[PDB]
Order: C-alpha cells, then structure tokens, then sequence
C-alpha cells in the first residue's frame, strides 16, 4: 500500500530545437505530488536529474538536448513524488533522436506576379537553436514540401502541389479573389512526419 | 545504374519506415545505455577503408544479427526480414552505381579471361602460365601507380 | 609495414626468378599465339576497380592455374609451388602498407564491434537491432561523400 | 632422305635495342644453303618472313622489334633452305621479351678530386632507339650498379661497391696511381643479367 503510483508513460513530442517531454498523470494524484525528470545521453551511462520538481505534465528539454542533431539521442525518464516517497521511473518507450523530430516550416511568403504568384518557404529559425545548426545545415538534401491551395471567395477545396525547392510559383490562369497556401515540409530520404503550415494568404486584389 | 541522379533517398526512406516497424520492439528490449556502433565505425566509413567496412556490416546484419534476431523472436521474424529486403535491396543499388561500392563489384577483364581460359581447358593451363611474366608486368605495372 | 620505403622490388625480382625456373617448360608448351591476359586486363588494373582486379587474378593464379599445372605434371609441381610462395608472399606485404591492396583488408571499427557484440550475445541481438537507424545514419552519411 | 635438316637450336642474344637473333647450322651444310628468317609479334597469330635467304648464323632483328619495351615480346624462327627445299622451321623455345634483354651501360666518365674520384655512368643510347624509349624511360625505378675498382701500378685485384646512382664517388684514401673501373648494371625488381663495362682508367698522375 505505500507504493506510490509510477508515471503511465513518458514520450517525447518536439520539434526543431522544441524538445518536449510529455507524461500521464498517477491515478488520483494529490496536488502536492509532482514529477522528477531526468534525462540521459546515449552512449553515456548516466542519468542527469533535470527537475526536482514539476507541477505540469510537460517540460521543456531543449536546452538540455542542444546536440540532438550532432548525437545518437536521449532517453528521458519520470517519477512521481510526494512527500518522502516516490514512484518507479517510468522511461521512454524509444531512444529520442532526431527521428522523432517533426518537420515545421518558419513561414510562408506569397507576391503576385502577372499569372505566377511568387512563393517562398521561410525554414524555421529558433532562439534556442545554435547557429553552426541551421535547418538547412541539419538537412542540407532532399527537403521536398506539399503545398495546399484554397480559393476564396469559394469552398473549402485544395490543389495539391508537389515542390523541391523552397520556392515555387502558382498560376493565376486567369482568376481573382484571395488565394491561402499551407505547406507541410519532409526530408525524402527521412520518414519524419510533418506539420501543415499556418495558412498565409493574400488578396491578389 | 543511371548516374543516379538522386534515386537512393527514396530507398533510405524505405529502410527507416521498415525500422520504425521494429523500433520500439528493440528499444524496449534494449536496457543498456552505451553505444555499440561506435563513432570510430563512422571514422572508418570515412578512411579509404570506408568501402569494405560498409559491406562488413551490411554483411554482418543481414547474415548475424538478424537472422539471429528474426528467429529468437517469431514475434517480428518477418518484419525483420521485410527491412532485410530493404537492406539488401539498398545494397544492390548501391554497386550498381560504382563509386558507392566499388569492393563488391566483380573485374570484367578478369571475367572475360577466365572465360577464354575455360573455353581452353588444357591449353589453358599453358598459357596462363607462360604469360606469367606479362602477370608480373601488370602487377609490377599497377604498384608503379 | 614501413611505410615501404621500397622493400618491393627484391619482392618482383623473387617472383621472375621464380617464374624463369619454369619459363622455358610452358613456353615451349604453349604453342599459341594470341593474347590471353589481355592489355583490357591492364586498363582495369588501371581503373578504378583496379584492387578487385589484382586480388581476383592472384587468386585466380592461386586457385585454379598453378593449382591444375602443379598436379597435371609433377615435372614442376614443386618449381611452380615454388612460384606460387613468392606470390602469396607478395600479396601478403602488398595488403600489411595499404595503398597497394586495401581491398583485401579488414576493418578494424569493425572488428571491435563485432567482438563487443560477441562479448554481449543475448543483450547483442537487441542492442546492434536497437541501433540500426544509427547504422542507417552512418550509411547515409557515407553516400554524402 | 629428301629431307633437309632443321636448325638444331634459335634464340635469342640482345642488349639494349640491339635485338639478334642466333642459330646452329645444319649438319654438312652446303655452301649453297642459307636460312630463312620469320618473326611473330605475340598476340598477332602471323609470321612475317624478314629475310628470304641468309648465309650466315645471325641476324640484326632490331629494326622490326622496336617496340619490344612497350609489347609482350616475340617468337622468330628459322629453316633451311637450299635449291627448292626447305627444313622444317625451328622456333625460339622463349617469348622474346624485355626479360631476355641484357642490361649494358654506354660508358663510364672519371673526375679526380681531392680524396674523391668522381664517376658518372653514362647509360647506353643506341641509334636504333626511338627518343619516347630511353634506358631511363624504359626501367624507370631501381636501377643499380655494381662497380669493381683496380689499382695500377698493382695485380689483377679488384674492390667491390655497390650504388644505386648513375654516379658514384672513390676515396683516394691517400694513394698514388692509375685507377681502373668497370661498372655492371642492373634492375632491382628485373632479373635480367649484365655485362661488366670495358674498363675506364685514369692517371691520378
């Protein structure tokens, strides 16, 4: 009975240079209990207690996963305290690296032109990114993006495109009104998924 | 092979969406935090060795550990081997396109001659022989490059 | 090795002195005229395929030629053996200096893996398994170069 | 017994580009008999007569081997012709190659210093051989040199050195006298035998 309930799972969910970690709450948790994260560098036998103490369900391990590209990867761990007692570890299920990293795009610039519409893909730049490690650095090949079209006024319909290059054009066969566009980035030879962009979209009129 | 002009990716991709298949399997399984594949595998990859240490692994894999992985364990025995397929099926398309593995891929001349020399038989074995010096030539011919 | 300095040649002279002891026995036998080691041979030796060239007729000499030769007429059986020393002599110091055969050489990230693999067994299976897309990632980085 | 007799024996007897061919005479050979001389170019399955008819037991094949260092060598053959009858022919037993070719050198210079004597050895350039094709050209790497030195006045004796250079020095240790050198050539990696060159003096007085 003086067992205190380990974490039902802990997983990593993140982004580039965005590294959350994510758990289950114990059953019937008390709100004096928090969780103890840790981490650990593959290849390096020794866990780092990160937090002490966190009242949340996430935690932000960026900053302690900076050379996540340049590594084999991590292992995050998470326990339940309460009081002077706590739980097993709870770790996670998969070495975090950066295969399970989702690809984001920064932004998406659009200009119109005679019957092209000129756009480009803004890769994401983040704070906690170092600068030896730009997106591009990290993935210099094969970074391919899909690209969504809506009209409007009208439905909510889409052409599909298909790119390479973090420009492209869009033909204005000979139409007016506004035109959105969403971009969901991949690395061809990767298999990490990806998130479609915030719409951007401009009125050609 | 065409040059390749950028066909392997798409067979990259096929080896890891075939691993994620087996990924938290073995992950699970695997308790111990040190690294097996050490980075002076990475080195060697890169020496001028590079060539016959890939075909080493890709070797050892596919012949050791996984057909040692797929049996233990019927569980996955064939998603498995489905990333074996995708290994080998790699392996293939890489000396194909010389350059990638030049130490797996056979000599023509060489083919060509112990051809001519089986479509001899006994007056081969004489004039392999007789030839020698011009083998020591060659040889001697080569080092001197 | 010793960077060899030069220690070869003493190596090739051994060999045709080696070779001119039976000379006159084969070439008196063979009585044909055309060129079986072809000068295509000789381009390959040249080409970038040139290691798996030498190291196939060597053993092709080895293995099938001097092998067929010594037995069908015990005559030279012995001063054809003979011959066949100084060449795997030869391969032996032109494979311990690299350049000159690395294709015949071993990895040595390699072996230690393989060892440490060994050295696991059971944990073995799941750790190489568990790190195959670190595998993946040396693979790939490989081709990037 | 309308036969007539083959050359016992053909071979061989060349330095550099000075390609002689030799043969023994038939048995009782008539003063009417001469000897027809073929050549075959390894690789080329064809005989090429060179000469018709020769009353002699050697003969200058430079001229149409003169490219022997950059081939794999030949086979010639010789038959005996007299009236309109003719021996069987009587092939080298060997390919003719730069294996059978004997190393030579074109002379030998002497400079006398203080306790050095300077010796430069002058490699052989026969007419006959083509500019592209030099000694140096030919056997590029590991060319050496035996030299024995004679002292006059004196007996026949000599001291043994060994080099590895077209020139070489002697130490005049604190002598008088003529000295008398002979240098014999060589290939490290070939096996090709040598000749000792005419014996080059020089009056120190």
């Amino acid at each position: 009975g003086t067992e205190l309930p380990s974490p039902p799972s802990v997983w990593f969910e993140a982004e580039f240079f965005h590294h959350i970690l994510h758990w289950t709450p114990i059953p019937q948790q008390s709100e004096s209990t928090c969780y103890e994260v840790a981490l650990l560098r593959y290849g390096i036998e020794s866990w780092n207690s990160i937090s002490q103490c966190s009242q949340t369900l996430s935690y932000d391990l960026t900053a302690v996963t900076l050379d996540l590209y340049h590594s084999n990867g991590y292992r995050a761990r998470v326990r339940a305290v309460d009081g002077s007692r706590h739980s097993q570890w709870t770790v996670t299920n998969t070495r975090f690296s950066v295969d399970e990293v989702t690809l984001t795009v920064g932004s998406v610039n659009l200009e119109i032109h005679n019957g092209f519409i000129l756009g480009k893909i803004q890769l994401p730049r983040p704070k906690m990114a170092p600068a030896q490690d730009t997106y591009e650095s990290i993935f210099s090949h094969f970074r391919e993006y899909e690209i969504a079209i809506r009209k409007v006024p009208g439905q909510f319909t889409f052409t599909h495109k298909k790119v390479k290059h973090e420009q492209f054009s869009l033909l204005t066969s000979g139409e007016v009104g506004e035109f959105c566009v969403q971009v969901k980035p991949s690395v061809a030879s990767r298999s990490n998924k990806g998130m479609w962009s915030k719409e951007e979209c401009i009125s050609l009129t | 092979c065409t040059h390749f002009p950028g066909n392997l990716p798409n067979m990259l991709r096929d080896l890891r969406d075939a691993f994620s298949r087996v990924k938290t399997f073995f992950q699970m399984k695997d308790q111990l935090d040190n690294l097996l594949l050490k980075e002076s595998l990475l080195e060697d990859f890169k020496g001028y060795l590079g060539c016959q240490a890939l075909s080493e692994m890709i070797q050892f894999y596919l012949e050791e550990v996984m057909p040692q992985a797929e049996n233990q364990d019927p569980d996955i025995k064939a998603h498995v081997n489905s990333l074996g397929e995708n290994l080998k099926t790699l392996r293939l398309r890489l000396r194909r396109c010389h350059r990638f593995l030049p130490c797996e891929n056979k000599s023509k001349a060489v083919e060509q001659v112990k051809n001519a020399f089986n479509k001899l038989q006994e007056k081969g074995i004489y004039k392999a022989m007789s030839e020698f010096d011009i083998f020591i030539n060659y040889i001697e011919a080569y080092m001197t490059m």
